[PDB]
């Protein structure tokens, strides 16, 4: 059932009762991110087996 | 099998040239944070290359 979904990381910590759909991963290690999002860029996002 | 043991710690692991330079490979580490290395003293930290 992986139509649920977690964040890997957000840049920011977290905040009481809000809500983030941010798409875009951080300039992390190796291959951090293209330009500012596209290919190579690790989705901050990651379903549940 | 062999792995070496040797203390390399208590020393000054600067990266600056080192993400400067694109034919390297990892040093942004998950340990405790990417960028905690330059000025950061290791305890007891043993090289197993
Ligand atoms: C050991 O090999 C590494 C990898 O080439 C060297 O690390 C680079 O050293 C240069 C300057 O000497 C820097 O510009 C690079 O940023 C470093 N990282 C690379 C190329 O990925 C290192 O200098 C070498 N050390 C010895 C004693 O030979």
């Amino acid at each position: 059932n992986y139509n649920y979904l977690y964040r890997l990381f957000r840049k920011s910590n977290l905040k009481p009762f809000e809500r983030d759909i941010s798409t875009e991963i951080y300039q992390a290690g190796s291959t951090p991110c293209n330009g500012v999002e596209g290919f190579n860029c690790y989705f901050p996002l990651q379903s549940y087996g | 099998y062999a792995w070496n043991r040797k203390r390399i710690s208590n020393c000054v692991a600067d990266y600056s040239v080192l993400y400067n330079s694109a034919s390297f490979s990892t040093f942004k580490c998950y340990g405790v944070s990417p960028t905690k290395l330059n000025d950061l003293c290791f305890t007891n930290v043993y090289a197993d290359s």
